[PDB]
């Protein structure tokens, strides 16, 4: 359904910026840009999806070695406006906050046949 | 009165039309809301664009959506409906029906799972609770 | 490719002091980098003006009234570039908020008939002391206000002495506003011009139709306004906007008439009982021919020769008469060598 | 004789190995009696008519004759009317430019007997003016794959009823399936307001198209590879 | 040679106003494969005003230009220069860099130095 | 006759109760249909988010392949073992006809014979003349076939049709659609 | 609170929206764009709406400081990322961090810093 | 291949279906197959002989509705359908009610594959045995060197 | 498709040059007989004279043309936008795609020196 | 079923003030079991009885009168959909997913002026000169 970006356990943001969901996207919804921050962590600057192109073939779910961003079953998102159809770095964070419990219960079933 | 009956006229095209058949299916009834396909847009109160927009048919989607009497809403059923798609870097395609028609509710999925559509449809009924036609006459 | 046309240049500075850089080549995608507010916008003007304006890019800030008649508006720019947002006339905050951040600002709120809530006088120059008092205290560079032809205080109708009231009222507050006073506006679905006389059952007036005005495609007056809108030469000037030859009514009726190839009908009944027929209609819903709009058939396209026309902003009007044809086209109507050709074809099969 | 007291499927003995036994072989070793017949046959086609076949290649059971384009009609006959051959079904006919040829077009008939079971391909080229004659008068069903293969590739079938555009806009100027055409191509459309009509106007995008193409192997990614040419068919070494 | 730009649908403009370069695509200095140095690239140079600019919305890389993602390859230098002029284009073509040929030997590396060594090699 | 009506207690469907069976055993058409909805603690008991294989569940293989000492991969590996477009031009078919082939070659003195070869490579003999210079038997044996017959058109796997006629059928006598196996 | 719009016109929004989270005030990238310059950018449709409804997800910089840090014994301290009541591989790849000099090492995949000792 | 194994308990519900399905399409023969209208709606329309049909480039139902014997899965078959039994439906007259009579009955055929296809379902792989096509497991690429270089370049 | 469209022609090409011509002096015939036919059948706003001097401009652009096989295919071409705006399957959308600078000026500050050009450095 | 008395004897079982509440809410009557309350407010019922159809035995009872899909808690919707056989309420806290930061729920705020908006995540991507003069 719609998308999440999941966090650690004690809080930290799981996107190593690697760039796999933007490569595999076969509709080019994603777009990353990507700097070193204060830690010398690698992380996103910013995150981003387009929900008109995106055609939800879970390859850039499939293609995380980290795992952090999944698709929730939610699919009761729908919207008035295309500018709140797109989704920066900072709504899909809260979504993987607001559906961790969720998510738990959708990877213990699905993580052995991934 | 605009609620309880809610005609939509059935241009769905691609895709997206087989996903509004099953919201006419037996599991997710739309008889049990109102919702029945007028199948021509002079009865239609509402047009739902389900499926994509080639730069073939946006004239043609335009004077299906030019007829309908004036109050009249739309909404955009799936991924190529608004914003191309999967198809959204290709020649022949219009990036979304917002270009044509002024549409109100997106619904966003490629199949935007019956479950969604029909919660697309909740969310236009409720921008009918408010939308206060005779509340705007008196200059509110 | 496309090309900014309305643009004399690509960096273009405010007098407000905030620089713009335009992005790309013209068209839908890409941003002029001015901000916008067109009250009214639901208007007659103001959806072709808001057409020209979304159409390379200049974000448009859009006060609506009502929520339903507002969607129209939202094809016509880009993802991003119209924005919505609610409005009265009563609440200060909202003038206040939608000029707050507009580059430009135009308001072209004006009403024909009195209603319940708002007077000639409440509409026309307390409206737009409102509006000018928040561009006053904003500092907005290009307020300009749109006032109909014959605006004058002396006049005894009271729409045309009120615009006066208004016109004058935003030269006190806001010294750098463009006034400008369009001629009768011929659109398509136009208010009171071409739209009535195609559908009229009886087409009743004073006067014997001998009032002289001349009418301006619609088109022609939201080109010239934007044209305005844009360069610095056409600040605290004053502009009468009349089409190229003057008419009467009769004339017109009698060049609708050709072009329908049917017969509209006329009436002239006297004054007094029409006036009473008309105050008798002002107590109905819907909107109706105002009692002072009698008034405004007897008063005549009277042009200042003190102002500057479209010769100015190098525009060329298009006449009525080659445009009639488009605008009637939807209630039109509509020997011997056909029988000699139709004794070879199939009727019966 | 209830539906309560129905057995239940989920609990009962399912079958278990403890591993599983596959052998691995080369599945292009099936095919390789067959390609040894497939070329046998292409020597006879090409020993019937010298005049009109000037190659094949037998990929792995895929037949493909290689004929000039004045050629074109005394081929497909043949493969019509001959009762070895029998080639009744059009399938696909189409085309695939490459633009380092002089005859920039290739154009490619697939055919299916479905006496023998047996599928054949017939390869002709044409440059983007010269044409290629049209099968339209054997075939009835080919003329609407010709006029397909018009309008994404500007290959002309000469002797063709009702050649024009299908698939495309009607007012289109070009011809998309072709290597200068680029992807979103050069018009787009949009609602004007002020004409009250769709206007057709020069491209522009709110995101630019990124080709991930720049970035592919640097190593050549698969080898030779081996041959399936039999014995037969392929030149003696002497001594 | 025929002149086959009236017939392709291509605009004039895009004949007239764009100049395009032909190449071969340079070994990569990062990694010491050399597979997609021997196909001729044809590109088109990018237009002032028309390449790309940050959207005002999200920071979106919007576009005018639409030749920039489309680039072809080609077999031979000749057919390259054949199509393009073929097809009515101004071109650049610019020729390729090979490494020279110096003969490496191992045991260069420790030949005998009669006076200063004014070296040291480590291995 | 194995695929035959089978009576409605064992199709999984929640039917019916009591006397209300009674009834409808009565009122009914064939009495061995179901009613059409799934049992509820049977279909899809336990929900495919809470599964108890889901613990012990792990990849699959077979043996040959994930051995993990006995293979090397370039032994198994068949992507970079495909096959070439055998690609037969006019002239390398007249060198088959009068060179030969490497099952049946018919070139004596090798060193000779590569200049032999050679005219045919650069473009000596025509096609027409290697049909017409070749002998009976040689025309017979590896253009035709050897009776002197044109080759079939070849198919890989041929099937033989069998048409079921009697009760066995999908469709008995009267229907104008066949079953054809 | 009051920022100038390019105009010379304040605009004000709360103090707790200036925020780039709850936990943290400042920017934690050389590009991460603080909220005022967003505010300052595109005022024109935060108008009429609730910013107490938008997301503002508590920065994960700030998370990762406050975990405690792991000792180790050994020379080479070894991560996963993993849950151990999760059936399945959830986490990062396994990668060996070499706690040598001076200070904790941290994970580059999760952040957990570790110590020689 | 196949993109992932199927969920723990889906092949004993496949069968529960089929039980029901077997029933759920009587029904819909009833009142179309001997029903007047729907047959005089449709008895001589859309004839087509066998020569035109292999001409036009029609197959399928539409051949195998004007007398003609052929389909792909028995005549050159792929994917394990040799390994299983079934029968072909094809009609005699090229009509639309011929096209319609085999239609029923590739469902009967469709529902005797999945029955023989569940029953003799065997273990093992689901993907390819390669992972130079296909990505690995996420068990194994987030402990393989080797996995994770495989599974980081059959996607970027 | 056994029978063709109504105005269909069988595509055929001409070895000589001035069988080319009297096949393009029929088809200017054919366009100007119907130009009435296309002002009433797309509902335009302006004169049949402007159809008529469009569809003379657009044979005025393709006089100077030397290569038969080009003429070929461009009168293929015209033939075929005959065919689709006699039968009325372009839309009026389509068919104004031919009167793109009639319908509307675009705006003021057309650029025509080198300096207009440059102050928008060609938009 | 459709019958009368599956209607008749769950009115009596559920009580004839809760019966009125929740055929203003609904067309059917149902008697179910309390499994568990939401954060937000919404009691879930599961059905025991005989005669009931498959994706028919869990259901929500809301609070408000306007009432959402998205109004419903992110653990709670998997399992009125039939995802999860044990309730969030039943789970071990194994399953329970550790977190350092309290939880929110925004359902769902569209036409409402607490939607959201989407900006530029990262600063303009060339800068520009910041003017100082020279006295030379
Ligand atoms: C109940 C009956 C209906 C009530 C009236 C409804 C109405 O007026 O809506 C009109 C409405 C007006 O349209 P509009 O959008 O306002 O356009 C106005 C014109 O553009 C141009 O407008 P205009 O300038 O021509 O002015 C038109 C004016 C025309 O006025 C005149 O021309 C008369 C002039 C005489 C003046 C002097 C009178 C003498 C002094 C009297 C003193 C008092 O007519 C009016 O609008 C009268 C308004 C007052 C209506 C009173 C309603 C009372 C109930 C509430 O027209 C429609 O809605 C058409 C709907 C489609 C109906 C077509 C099918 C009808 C066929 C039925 C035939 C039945 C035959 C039975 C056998
Ligand atoms: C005449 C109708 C005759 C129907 C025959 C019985 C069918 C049946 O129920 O078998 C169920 C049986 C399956 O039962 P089940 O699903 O296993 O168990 C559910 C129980 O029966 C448990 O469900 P239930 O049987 O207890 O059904 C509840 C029923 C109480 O139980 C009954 O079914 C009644 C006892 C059956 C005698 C029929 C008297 C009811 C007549 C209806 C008029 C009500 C007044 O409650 C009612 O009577 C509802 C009436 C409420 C008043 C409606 C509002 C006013 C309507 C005014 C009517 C006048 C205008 C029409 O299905 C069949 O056997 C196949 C039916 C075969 C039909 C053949 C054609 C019948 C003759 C033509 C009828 C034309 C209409
Ligand atoms: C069932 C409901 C039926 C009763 C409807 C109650 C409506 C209450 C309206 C309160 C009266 C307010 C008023 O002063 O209305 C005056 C109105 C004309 O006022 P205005 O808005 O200016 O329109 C002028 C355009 N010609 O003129 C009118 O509103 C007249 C409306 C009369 C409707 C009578 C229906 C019986
Ligand atoms: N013949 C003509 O058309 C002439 C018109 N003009 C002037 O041009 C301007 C627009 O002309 P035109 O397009 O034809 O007519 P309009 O329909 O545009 O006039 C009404 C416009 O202003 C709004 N309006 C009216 N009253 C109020 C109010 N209290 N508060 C907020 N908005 C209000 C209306 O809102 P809403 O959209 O909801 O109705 C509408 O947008 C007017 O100022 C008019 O005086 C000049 C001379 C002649
Ligand atoms: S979400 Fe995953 S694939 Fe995407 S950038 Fe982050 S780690 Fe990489
Ligand atoms: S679901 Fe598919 S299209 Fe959507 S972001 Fe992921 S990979 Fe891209
Ligand atoms: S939105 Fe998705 S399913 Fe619908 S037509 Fe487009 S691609 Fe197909
Ligand atoms: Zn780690």
């Amino acid at each position: 359904g719609e998308h999440a970006l999941r966090r650690y356990p004690s809080g930290e943001e799981r996107c190593i910026a690697c760039k796999l969901c933007e490569a595999i996207c076969p509709a080019l919804a994603i777009t990353i840009d990507a700097e070193e921050r204060i830690d010398g962590s690698r992380r996103t600057t910013k995150y981003d999806i387009d929900m008109t192109k995106c055609i939800y073939c879970g390859y850039c779910q499939e293609s995380c070695p980290v795992d952090a961003i999944v698709e929730t079953p939610n699919v009761e998102y729908a919207t008035e406006t295309r500018e709140e159809l797109l989704y920066n770095k900072e709504k899909l964070l809260a979504n993987g906050d607001k559906w961790e419990l969720e998510l738990q219960y959708a990877l213990d079933a699905d993580a052995p046949y991934r | 009165a605009r609620q309880g009956s809610f005609w939509p006229v059935t241009f769905g095209l691609a895709c997206c039309a087989v996903e509004m058949m099953h919201v006419s299916a037996p599991r997710y009834d739309q008889d049990r809301l109102g919702i029945i396909f007028r199948a021509s847009p002079r009865q239609s109160d509402i047009m739902i664009v389900a499926g994509t927009l080639t730069n073939k048919m946006a004239p043609v989607l335009r004077q299906v959506y030019d007829q309908m009497p004036e109050p009249r809403w739309v909404i955009s059923m799936g991924s190529c409906a608004n914003g191309g798609g999967y198809y959204h870097f290709s020649y022949s395609v219009v990036r979304g029906c917002d270009r044509i028609v002024p549409v109100d509710v997106y619904v966003p999925g490629c199949p935007p799972t019956s479950e969604a559509l029909m919660y697309g449809v909740f969310q236009l009924q409720r921008k009918m609770r408010n939308t206060k036609i005779t509340r705007m006459w008196y200059r509110k | 490719m496309n090309s900014f046309e309305n643009l004399a240049q690509d960096v273009n500075i405010t007098r407000s002091g905030k620089t713009l850089i335009a992005k790309g080549t013209g068209g839908r995608s890409s941003r002029t980098g001015y901000t916008a507010t067109v009250f009214g916008a639901n208007g007659f003007l103001g959806s072709y003006l808001t057409a020209k304006l979304a159409k390379h890019g200049t974000t448009v800030v859009v006060p609506y009234r009502e929520e339903m008649a507002k969607r129209h508006l939202k094809v016509t720019g880009d993802l991003g570039v119209v924005n919505f947002l609610e409005m009265d006339l009563r609440n200060l905050e909202s003038i206040d908020e939608a000029v707050r951040h507009s580059d430009i600002v135009v308001n072209l709120i004006g009403r024909e008939y009195e209603t319940k809530n708002f007077n000639y006088y409440d509409v026309h120059v307390e409206g737009a002391r409102r509006i000018a008092e928040a561009v006053k205290k904003h500092n907005i560079a290009r307020y300009i206000h749109v006032s109909a032809f014959n605006a004058e205080i002396d006049s005894p109708s009271e729409f045309n002495h009120t615009k006066g009231l208004g016109e004058q009222v935003t030269k006190d507050i806001v010294p750098w506003a463009t006034i400008v006073r369009p001629a009768p506006m011929f659109g398509r679905e136009d208010k009171w011009f071409l739209d009535r006389m195609a559908r009229s059952p009886c087409l009743v007036s004073a006067n014997k139709f001998q009032e002289t005005s001349n009418p301006v495609h619609v088109i022609d007056v939201a080109a010239a306004l934007e044209r305005i809108c844009f360069d610095d030469s056409t600040v605290a000037q004053t502009f009468e906007l009349y089409g190229p030859q003057k008419f009467t009514q009769k004339q017109i009726i009698d060049m609708v008439s050709e072009t329908l190839r049917k017969e509209v009908r006329h009436i002239e009944l006297p004054k007094a009982l029409y006036q009473a027929y008309t105050k008798a209609t002002q107590a109905i819903w819907w909107p109706t021919y105002s009692p002072d709009q009698v008034e405004r058939q007897f008063l005549s396209q009277k042009i200042d020769p003190s102002a500057k026309t479209f010769n100015d902003l190098d525009l060329t009007p298009m006449e009525l008469p080659d445009l009639m044809f488009k605008l009637i086209r939807p209630y039109r109507v509509n020997v011997s060598q056909l029988e000699n050709k139709e004794k070879t074809f199939v009727h019966i099969l | 004789p209830s539906w309560e007291n129905i057995k239940d499927i989920r609990l009962d003995p399912k079958v278990h190995v403890d591993e599983v036994y596959e052998p691995i072989v080369n599945p292009a070793d099936r095919y390789l009696q067959h390609v040894s017949d497939l070329h046998q046959y292409a020597k006879y086609i090409m020993a019937a008519l010298p005049k009109y076949i000037q190659g094949f290649s037998v990929w792995k059971d895929e037949l493909t004759l290689h004929v000039a384009p004045s050629a074109v009609i005394p081929v497909t006959t043949f493969l019509r009317d001959n009762t070895s051959t029998q080639y009744k079904s059009i399938i696909d006919i189409t085309a695939v430019d490459y633009p380092s040829r002089e005859n920039r077009f290739e154009v490619v008939y697939n055919f299916l007997s479905v006496r023998h079971n047996s599928r054949i391909r017939l390869k002709t080229y044409a440059t983007e003016v010269t044409p290629v004659p049209s099968i339209t008068c054997l075939y009835e069903g080919a003329n609407w794959f010709e006029r397909e293969a018009y309008d994404m590739y500007g290959v002309f079938f000469e002797g063709h009823p009702d050649l024009r555009r299908i698939m495309t806009d009607y007012g289109f100027e070009g011809h998309p399936l072709r290597k200068d055409f680029p992807l979103t191509g050069y018009t787009e459309v949009r609602w004007d307001e002020e004409k009250r009509r769709v206007v057709y106007e020069p491209l522009e995008l709110t995101q630019a198209f990124r080709n991930f193409s720049a970035g592919s192997t640097a190593w050549e990614p698969v080898g030779p590879g081996r041959d399936d040419r039999p014995d037969s068919f392929k030149l003696p070494t002497p001594k | 040679v025929p002149a086959h730009e009236i017939v392709s649908g291509a605009p004039a403009e895009l004949s007239r106003n764009r100049v395009v370069r032909i190449y071969q695509q340079a070994k990569p200095a990062t990694q010491s494969g050399e597979y997609g140095t021997f196909a001729w690239r044809l590109d088109w140079d990018i237009v002032d005003v028309a390449n790309r600019w940050e959207n005002d919305l999200i920071g979106w890389q919007s576009s005018g230009d639409y030749m920039q993602a489309t680039q072809m390859k080609f077999t031979s230098k000749e057919s390259a220069i054949k199509f393009a002029n073929k097809q009515g284009w101004d071109f650049y073509i610019q020729e390729p860099h090979h490494r020279k040929f110096r003969v490496k030997q191992y045991a260069n590396n420790f030949v005998h130095s009669y006076g200063k060594l004014k070296h040291i090699r480590t291995k | 006759l194995p695929g035959g009506p089978v009576p409605v207690f064992k199709k999984y469907t929640v039917g019916s109760k009591g006397i209300w069976e009674k009834l409808r055993v009565l009122l009914a058409i064939a009495p061995n249909r179901s009613t059409g909805n799934p049992i509820v603690p049977l279909y899809r008991v336990p929900t495919p988010g809470s599964r108890p294989e889901a613990n012990v569940y792990q990849d699959p293989s077979s043996y040959p392949t994930n051995d993990i000492a006995e293979n090397p991969y370039w032994k198994r590996d068949h992507r970079r073992a495909y096959p070439q477009t055998a690609f037969f031009d006019q002239k390398t078919v007249t060198g088959l006809l009068e060179l030969g082939s490497e099952a049946t070659p018919r070139i004596a003195d090798g060193e000779a014979g590569t200049k032999a070869l050679a005219n045919i490579a650069n473009g000596g003999v025509s096609f027409t003349q290697a049909l017409g210079k070749s002998s009976k038997d040689v025309i017979y044996g590896e253009v035709l076939t050897v009776n002197g017959l044109p080759p079939v058109a070849p198919t890989l796997a041929p099937k033989q049709w069998k048409i079921i006629e009697g009760e066995a059928a999908i469709y008995p006598k009267g229907y104008p659609c066949r079953t054809f196996h | 609170k009051s920022i100038i719009s390019y105009n010379g016109n304040t605009i004000e929004i709360p103090e707790e929206y200036t925020k780039q989270a709850p936990n943290r005030d400042s920017t934690w990238a050389p590009a991460q764009a603080s909220k005022t310059e967003i505010y300052k950018n595109n005022m024109v449709r935060f108008e009429q709406k609730d910013l107490s409804k938008q997301p503002m997800p508590y920065a994960g910089i700030e998370l990762i400081a406050q975990q405690p840090v792991r000792f180790v014994h050994g020379n080479t301290a070894v991560c996963d990322g993993a849950n151990h009541n999760g059936p399945g591989a959830q986490g990062h790849p396994k990668i060996f961090i070499n706690v040598d000099a001076p200070g904790s090492h941290a994970c580059q995949y999760c952040g957990t810093r570790y110590e020689k000792e | 291949g196949v993109s992932q194994d199927l969920p723990a308990g889906l092949l004993d519900d496949i069968y529960m279906w089929a039980t029901q399905f077997g029933d759920r399409l009587d029904e819909i023969e009833e009142l179309l197959t001997d029903n007047r209208i729907w047959k005089l709606r449709t008895v001589n329309i859309g004839t087509v002989t066998a020569q035109d049909a292999l001409n036009l480039g029609l197959s399928g139902p539409m051949l195998r509705g004007s007398g003609i014997p052929f389909d792909i899965r028995k005549n050159a078959p792929y994917d394990a359908y040799d390994k299983v039994d079934f029968d072909v439906p094809v009609g005699m007259n090229g009509d639309c009610y011929d096209r319609y009579l085999i239609r029923m009955a590739e469902f009967r055929q469709s529902l005797r594959i999945i029955e023989q296809c569940c029953n003799d379902m065997p273990a093992g792989a689901v993907k390819v045995e390669d992972f130079k096509i296909n990505s690995p497991p996420r068990n194994l690429m987030k402990e393989d060197m080797e996995a994770l270089i495989h599974h980081f370049l059959l996607y970027t | 498709a056994i029978i063709a469209t109504a105005f269909a022609e069988t595509v055929k090409f001409s070895g000589s040059k001035q069988e080319l011509q009297k096949r393009t002096l029929a088809l200017y015939r054919q366009f100007l007989r119907g130009a009435p036919t296309f002002a009433d059948l797309y509902e335009v706003q302006f004169s049949i004279p402007t159809i008529r001097t469009k569809i003379r401009q657009e044979f005025e652009r393709h006089r100077f043309v030397d290569d038969l096989s080009i003429q070929n295919v461009l009168y293929a071409k015209g033939h075929m936008e005959y065919q689709e705006c006699i039968n009325f399957w372009k839309q009026q959308a389509q068919f104004l795609k031919y009167f793109p600078e009639e319908d509307d000026i675009q705006g003021r500050h057309q650029p025509s020196n080198f300096v207009d050009k440059f102050l928008k450095n060609r938009a | 079923s459709s019958s009368l008395y599956r209607v008749l004897r769950n009115a009596w079982e559920v009580g004839p003030r809760s019966y009125w509440k929740q055929l203003n809410s609904i067309g059917d009557t149902k008697s179910g079991r309390l499994v568990g309350t939401d954060i937000y407010g919404n009691k879930f019922y599961e059905t025991d009885h005989q005669d009931e159809i498959h994706l028919r035995t869990r259901y929500v009872e809301y609070k408000e009168k306007d009432y959402d899909m998205s109004q419903v808690e992110p653990g709670w919707h998997f399992w009125l959909g039939y995802g999860v056989d044990t309730a969030p309420c039943n789970t071990p806290k194994e399953k329970l997913p550790i977190r350092a930061y309290p939880y929110k729920f925004q359902p769902n705020y569209t036409g409402t002026p607490g939607a959201f908006v989407t900006y530029n995540t990262l600063k303009p991507k060339i800068s520009a000169w910041e003017p100082v003069t020279k006295q030379r």
